[PDB]
């Protein structure tokens, strides 16, 4: 039915990684499909310090319809997925933010 | 208030009903008690059920009423929705409250005219046989026994019967 | 038409309580009654309320060894019998007092479905 | 606190004839009767309630009447899927009585 | 029936009156009819003219009512368009069905309450020169032609010139 | 005019009623003037009060109303903007426009009632002690001096001290 | 203030039936009124509904000949007169009933423009 | 079923003077008059409706009166753009039967 | 529970006028009264408007050099004494007529504060 | 025009005492009356409305009574935060007078 | 008065196309106004198959 599909790009926090990690610089990330066809080119060469971790990561995502097709182009800085999903839909919900625990009623 | 029947010219309501709404009190002869006046409890009871089971049921149900979250670059989209969202919280305070208050004199005067209704009933079946004091209360002229209140809360109150009667005590001496 | 799902079927021994319930569809404040269908013997009224008075009226026969209520929050109607006995057993129906004419008191109007409990050993 | 005695106690009969059950009452109950069939086995539901009034979706066959101490209940026909018990309740006042059960079978 | 005139002490109505809504049936020497009253139908019909075109006009006209269409990328926006379109929708519904039962029932006592302030008008105009009856009838003493009719339809009726023979047919023997 | 006093049996106000609503007019041998009915009219006015009140403090309060802004692409949120905007000035013109309708009718049968019900009130004080005129106004068949209104206005008229006053005078002759 | 837009200008052989607008601007429910503006008569009213009563009243020479029909939905009157014949040669005029004092019954209020309807060879 | 005869049938004044206009009915009407204005080739339109009250939008030199079997309306001074016809219409009963006519022309 | 927040304190010239606020904090129809507390005196009622009949009535002693106006817009009682004189010197106190059982009237329910206006030289 | 004499004119108690206030109107005022404790330097503030009711927030000690041209407020007990002057309002009708005081004082 | 215009930017499926089309790749198009000039930079190398 209609997947849901994840997926990430890492932002080093300096030419130095890119250098050292994915042997070259300059590298896209173009997923295509056929309504989602966005090219992502990371770039970056400084960040602040946020959980003790200077780079960043920008995390996308997409959706599958039945009988559609993804395909993933990249030569670097990609985050390929590992476990994706398979979604049904169901409209008319939402999050609720509460401390409280779980029981049955 | 609006028709006056409780809170006005039947000061104080009784402790002892507990059957039913628009009871009596035949203080006669035989005994006493407070029997209720079946059809017109009946019929009120039936009324408010009406209107409370309305105010529920038409309230339609939709699987979601939440405002949704927004980061720090949609401050627009934040403000229209805690717009739509006070907006509909606005009306339906207003709506509702307006509405509790309103019915709420509603059901008040229904109650009044309800207890109003069954005092004109009654004096019209007695006409002038029972003279009317205050309290909505009744002075029978006629010797009266239980057939009376048979034929009282069933509407079949025939005056000519007990017509003489009345004209009799009407001065008595 | 408010479908009224009552409580499953359960058995338990005698002297001791019971709970049947009566979960409606919709929110409504019509009476509650509920009856007893003992094996060859016909209906015969229980107790029940009116969320209008509130007071919890019941049979001259019955009152106290059974109460009746329902919480106007969920209109559902709770039915419990103390000191159970065998030859209670029988299927239990619940009434919402709806007709077509509105909601009307002194009527049954549409009715439950029927839950089992049997007291024996 | 009144009883509602069934009568007669129970008769048979076939598709499409003439039966009457009589709903009789010790004290008045005014026109607040009802008049249910109960198929075996199954749940109970009314046919007239007020003793005047049809519900809905009810073939108009069935149709109630009388007042006060004597009632009753006039089937135009018979027809194979309203065979059962038959009950009468008062709710003039309370406690509710049902009926005893009148049975048609067939001839 | 709030005032308990219509389906109260008036048990049915008339399938000849065509002409008005609250009119009459004298069964006089001279023949018969149901004449209507001109003056309480032509306001009631006023009256409920003002209602319903009160309920249409007061309705503000714009000229979209439509919600907009959203890819598979505003999601927010599909389901916040949702939530408006539903909320105003669901509003609307509540008042209007709140409405029409509420102003149904204003409009019912409402006709109560013309045929009862009619009932005692002509009460008030007679006083006890004719007998009242069930049904909201009524039992002239006097002899009665049609300029009964002209005066009580008119208001006109003046006491006096009836009032002893009432007071002679009061016993009659 | 739902109960037929203001406008129905009482044809025309009165000019000089300046302290209170409900008033007299008492044109005995002492004197006259239009002295009000205290009780009554303060009722009134605490009902209207709260009536109003109401309406105004129900009536939540927040810090905005005002449509955002948007420039040339964002014509779908500019025109959801407007379509909830204009939604609930709608939904607010009609409900506020048939409230004040409805409750102006509440108001107009609610003085109507109260002087309704002021009448029968003098009306089952005096009983058959002062004949009913036209207008609403009485007649006294027995001498009346100013402490007729001091009982009447408060509520202590006691008949049987006036009764054969006005037994003489039903037929004087 | 409803701004009454009758149907326009035409002619027919005498013995046939005619259709003659009373579009109005704003939904009302007011009753409805026409009259017959012949060259040299006086005004004369012929029939009329009240959406209240919903019936159809008419002249007491003019019944059956004449027929007024206007649905609530759209508040538009329609005016049909069967066999026509040639001295009902005239100009026609539609009234919403409605003055400045709400919408009172008896009386005519604005009244619309006129239709040139004329029976001739 | 009511006839509205209409007297005088036609006079001729001039701007600034006093007219009257008499409506008269064989059948007591109450207080449902009115009073149209018919310009020669203009759409009609009521100058008093119940025979005493004032339409909006029109000058107050025209006053009605009267009920019953006879009324009146009375002009308190002529001007030159209100000369035409005069109508006068029942509606106390059905059916509706207006006036015949009365023309003022300059003088 | 109405904050009623009158002005501050002021002295001024004998013959003269003077301006006492009664600014509440939320929008409200019941009557308002206004009291004198000279030193050593006792209360009395000056003058005082009631929004449903409009009319503003005075005490019999007072009436001409004293006006009370209170718009409805704001519902800000305002507070106006002509030649004033020195043996006015006192605090004054506003009410706005409010009690637990809504807005009655012939009643003070809540009091203002006071403020301070002596008339010296 | 009516007159509220206080009456007694002032006395003196202590912590736990029977006091009576009693409030005398020359025209019978029917129960329109109040009571105001005034604290020395302090907004003043009412107990009984209507001669008969209680204001939200007050102490159950104090109970009004009477009606007509003899009223009364009854304290059940006295306590050291409620020692003051005391008044009586009229409202039956216009113009509105108070009374003279009432003041108690340590004994 | 106030027009409105339409254009549109074609993304080849590979750089095939481009160099045998454009005849040379990294082609921009930047369309300018008063209150409108961003840029395009379509250079896209693959995509599935849609519509044929």
């Amino acid at each position: 039915k209609e997947v849901l599909v994840l997926w990430g790009v890492h932002h080093p926090p300096n030419i130095g990684d890119q250098r050292a990690l994915y042997h070259k610089e300059n590298a896209y990330v173009s997923v295509v499909s056929s309504h989602y066809s966005r090219k992502f080119t990371p770039e970056i060469a400084k960040r602040p310090k946020v959980r003790d971790q200077e780079g960043r990561i920008n995390y996308y995502w997409t959706l599958l319809e039945p009988g559609d097709t993804i395909i993933f182009e990249a030569n670097g800085n990609l985050i390929a997925p590992r476990y994706a999903f398979a979604l049904s839909r169901g409209f008319g919900s939402g999050i609720i933010n509460s401390n409280a625990p779980m029981d049955e009623c | 208030g609006l028709f006056g029947a409780i809170a006005g010219f039947i000061e104080g309501g009784w402790t002892g009903m507990v059957d039913g709404w628009y009871g009596y009190h035949h203080q006669n002869e035989q005994g006493s008690g407070y029997a209720a006046d079946q059809k017109s409890t009946q019929n009120a009871i039936n009324g408010i059920t009406n209107k409370v089971n309305s105010v529920i049921e038409k309230m339609n149900t939709q699987f979601t009423a939440v405002g949704k979250e927004f980061n720090k670059l949609e401050r627009r989209m934040e403000n229209l929705n805690k717009k739509v969202d006070d907006g509909f919280i606005d009306i339906w305070t207003y709506n509702a409250e307006l509405l509790v208050l309103l019915e709420n004199e509603r059901t008040l005067d229904f109650h009044d005219s309800n207890v109003k209704n069954l005092y004109e009933k009654v004096k019209s079946q007695l006409k002038n046989n029972a003279k009317e004091i205050g309290n909505g209360c009744f002075e029978f002229y006629h010797k009266c026994n239980d057939e009376c209140m048979e034929s009282v809360k069933n509407g079949t109150y025939d005056y000519p019967k007990y017509s003489e009667e009345s004209k009799l005590n009407r001065e008595k001496i | 038409e408010v479908q009224l799902v009552q409580s499953g079927a359960e058995v338990k021994k005698p002297g001791s309580s019971v709970r049947v319930s009566c979960k409606a569809s919709g929110g409504t404040f019509s009476a509650i009654s509920w009856v007893r269908q003992a094996p060859g013997q016909g209906l015969e009224w229980m107790g029940g309320i009116i969320p209008v008075f509130g007071t919890a009226n019941y049979a001259q026969k019955f009152q106290g060894r059974v109460t009746i209520t329902a919480d106007d929050s969920t209109s559902t109607a709770y039915m419990e019998v103390s000191s159970l006995r065998s030859d209670d057993t029988a299927v239990y129906y619940c009434a919402r007092e709806e007709t077509w004419k509105g909601a009307t008191i002194g009527v049954m109007g549409i009715w439950g479905q029927g839950t089992m409990v049997t007291v024996s050993s | 606190d009144i009883q509602m005695t069934q009568s007669p106690s129970s008769l048979s009969a076939s598709v499409g004839d003439r039966v009457t059950i009589t709903c009789r009452a010790s004290q008045s109950i005014s026109s607040y009767l009802n008049w249910y069939q109960h198929k075996p086995g199954k749940a109970p539901k009314l046919l007239i309630f007020t003793a005047s009034n049809l519900q809905s979706g009810v073939p108009s066959r069935f149709s109630g009447g009388g007042s006060g101490t004597d009632f009753t209940l006039t089937i135009s026909s018979l027809q194979p899927e309203d065979f059962a018990t038959y009950y009468c309740q008062q709710s003039y006042t309370s406690p509710r009585t049902f009926g005893q059960g009148t049975k048609v079978e067939i001839k």
